[PDB]
């Protein structure tokens, strides 16, 4: 998960 | 003088994308739309790279960075695919990818026909205005600004002027060549409605990926991780009115 994360 | 703003433009454009589709099986809406949606997520990756590499995008408030990503993904993409089409093969199919190309047969198993015919309309516009290579590269970049929530963002007003600075380079570089404030004029008319008319596309796609997802265990359709979070909790935002684009021209 963790949103998008490589934002 | 050195053109510092498109140098930038031009250096950061991703490269090619593939889908991952087998070619070999015959065509199905399962097969058809699960590639599509892992085209999808693989083109979001590249999307986000690209972004964060703009002049001034880290001028913006780290959750606006992420929330102007998740609800312009779907016009910036359509936009793109719209060029490869023409460039490639002068809008005769859309260019989704190498590995990725529909003919109408394969728009009309897609199950979203009148979507697809309108944007193989897009596809065209660039070869009928002559758009320039330089010119689909800042109007690309513009479409990530072009969509926000009416609760506005975290800082609405660094927002405004990042937005201001790329529309002021649109005009520069329609002003190149053009020694005539009416001939300026009449570009800057023809681009704006072009840029408008992403929008309506978009929304009906949203649509589209939406219902999909809602049925998607009854059709047999694969999405990946990023794509379902994004299609579950930020297009429905759009969809009800929350967020919506900022049109240049009324309609
Ligand atoms: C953005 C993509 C994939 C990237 C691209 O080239 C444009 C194209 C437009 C249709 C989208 C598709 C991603 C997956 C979607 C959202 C499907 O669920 C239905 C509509 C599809």
């Amino acid at each position: 998960h963790k949103i998008l994360h490589r934002l | 003088c050195q053109p510092i703003f498109l140098n930038v433009l031009e250096a950061i454009e991703p490269g090619v994308v593939c889908a991952g589709h087998d070619n070999n099986q015959p065509d199905s809406f399962a097969a058809l739309l699960s590639s599509l949606n892992e085209l999808g997520e693989r083109q979001l990756v590249h999307v986000v790279k690209w972004a964060k590499a703009l002049p001034g995008f880290r001028n913006l408030h780290v959750d606006d960075q992420m929330a102007v990503i998740q609800y312009s993904w779907m016009g910036l993409m359509v936009f793109a695919m719209g060029w490869r089409s023409f460039t490639n093969v002068n809008s005769r199919m859309l260019y989704f990818a190498p590995d990725l190309v529909f003919n109408e047969y394969r728009m009309h198993k897609s199950r979203m026909y009148s979507q697809c015919v309108r944007m193989r309309h897009l596809s065209q516009e660039f070869g009928w205005l002559q758009i320039t290579p330089q010119e689909f590269l800042c109007m690309k970049a513009l479409l990530l600004f072009s969509i926000i929530p009416v609760d506005g963002l975290k800082n609405q007003k660094f927002f405004d002027e990042l937005r201001m600075n790329y529309i002021k380079e649109l005009d520069r570089i329609i002003a190149c060549k053009r020694k005539n404030p009416t001939s300026c004029s009449r570009r800057f008319y023809q681009l704006t409605k072009l840029l408008d008319s992403v929008q309506p596309i978009a929304r009906e796609l949203h649509q589209f990926t939406f219902d999909l997802l809602i049925k998607s265990h009854m059709v047999s359709v694969d999405f990946p991780e990023m794509m379902a979070e994004i299609i579950s909790v930020q297009v429905p935002k759009i969809l009800s009115g929350k967020v919506k684009p900022i049109y240049f021209h009324t309609q």
